[PDB]
């Protein structure tokens, strides 16, 4: 069975170096050209680099030219990508891909280039009021900000409230920190009777926050 | 560099319907070295077609590729629920290898107007020195929605960010958050904060507003 297993991904600072590797099995490695393809969070596929079966010919996207080096060790069935002078824009999942018309892909390895240091979030309630009451339904939420790296998990009433919950994708701010919001719609008659708490967990920083969302007038 | 332009950006369809996806190249593609891929959320892409018209092993008959030179097409004869995903074209005949920007095939459903909600900055948020005004558009379809921020009736530009959820697995709708961001000092210079929403489901735009401090 054909297998491609990527490794070497993780947190790195701009200007820093990282070496990704891809261990191949299930085929004569030296008979195929290999590529690296990346995908920024929420974006499209971007081809990065390719190498011939022998390693005699290397190819690069203009965006990585002079900074990245693709190589292979045919005696070890391993493909490499030496990434130097890393930039925030190089943040992506990096896939190892086999051949011309990529029939096999690895599971990918996440690379996060950032000058930010690991930090837990700040949580701000989005209180229900007449301004967030549409008919007999009220909306309430929590703004989750200033954290790094992704992800945060948000639950409502320790997982007991799941109906009508919408947690938005994180947005990277100029600070290098992320922000998101989580909202929930509930019967307006439940306000002041049912307690609504958003539970924010940020495993990278070992932090957890509970925010009781109180109705306004 | 061969530029591949995929069209349309989004194809809104229902199971059983035919999907026609296009890929146009800025220059003729060398020996029809054109591939099509499908990608589902949290998964690596999967090869569907190689050499413009050859089906990859394990790919159902409903998927078919055609075209040559500058114009390529991926056809899904009768959509199955598992076919709602993102599709990319890629040329592999000349370096740099390039992908198209992708086409999303989305679940079509009936029009649903958004429910609109506005959230004034909390005191806790103001204490941090920032005023974030949030406008929530809930459970709407189609995705196309316009949010206009008005501060003392003056139309706002360049001071807001929008976030959208993926299509809901149960009701196939979207939800959108628009955040108006001002400094606390700037926020205190104005009185009326309004979010104006335009959408196919609404017979006229819906406004939600508040007066700062009320
Ligand atoms: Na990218
Ligand atoms: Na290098
Ligand atoms: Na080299
Ligand atoms: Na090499
Ligand atoms: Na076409």
């Amino acid at each position: 069975e054909v297998q491609l297993l990527e490794s070497g991904g993780g947190l790195v600072q701009p200007g820093g170096s990282l070496r990704l590797s891809c261990a191949a099995s299930g085929f004569t490695f030296s008979s195929y050209a290999m590529s690296w393809v990346r995908q920024a969070p929420g974006k499209g596929l971007e081809w990065v680099s390719a190498i011939s079966g022998s390693g005699g010919s290397t190819y690069y996207a203009d965006s990585v030219k002079g900074r990245f080096t693709i190589s292979r060790d045919n005696s070890k069935n391993t493909l490499y990508l030496q990434m130097n002078s890393l930039r925030a824009e190089d943040t992506a999942v990096y896939y190892c891909a086999k051949g011309s018309g990529f029939d096999y892909w690895g599971q990918g390895t996440l690379v996060t280039v950032s000058s930010a240091s690991t930090k837990g979030p700040s949580v701000f309630p989005l209180a229900p009021s007449s301004k967030s009451t549409s008919g007999g339904t009220a909306a309430l939420g929590c703004l989750v900000e200033d954290y790094f790296p992704e992800p945060v998990t948000v639950s409502w009433n320790s997982g007991a409230l799941t109906s009508g919950v919408h947690t938005f994708p994180a947005v990277l701010q100029s600070s290098g920190l992320y922000s998101l919001s989580s909202v929930v719609t509930v019967p307006s008659s439940s306000l002041g009777t049912q307690t609504y708490i958003c539970n924010v967990n940020h495993k990278p920083s070992n932090t957890k926050v509970d925010e009781k969302v109180e109705p306004k007038s | 560099e061969i530029v591949l332009t995929q069209s349309p950006g989004t194809l809104s369809l229902s199971p059983g319907e035919r999907a026609t996806l296009s890929c146009r190249a800025s220059q003729s593609v060398s020996s029809s070295y054109l591939a099509w891929y499908q990608q589902k959320p949290g998964q690596a892409p999967r090869l569907l077609i190689y050499g413009a018209s050859s089906r990859a092993t394990g790919i159902p008959d409903r998927f078919s590729g055609s075209g040559s030179g500058t114009d390529f097409t991926l056809t899904i004869s009768r959509l199955e629920p598992e076919d709602f995903a993102v599709y990319y074209c890629q040329q592999y005949g000349s370096s740099p290898l390039t992908f198209g920007q992708g086409t999303k095939v989305e679940i079509k459903r009936t029009v649903a107007a958004p429910s609109v909600f506005i959230f004034p900055p909390s005191d806790k948020k103001l204490k941090s020195g920032t005023a974030s005004v949030v406008c929530l558009l809930n459970n709407f379809y189609p995705r196309e929605a316009k949010v206009q921020w008005k501060v003392d009736n003056a139309l706002q530009s360049g001071n807001s960010q929008e976030s959208v959820t993926e299509q809901d697995s149960k009701d196939s709708t979207y939800s959108l958050s628009s955040t108006l961001t001002l400094s606390k000092a700037d926020y205190e210079k104005h009185k009326v904060y309004a979010c104006e929403v335009t959408h196919q489901g609404l017979s006229s735009p819906v406004t939600k507003s508040f007066n700062r401090g009320e």
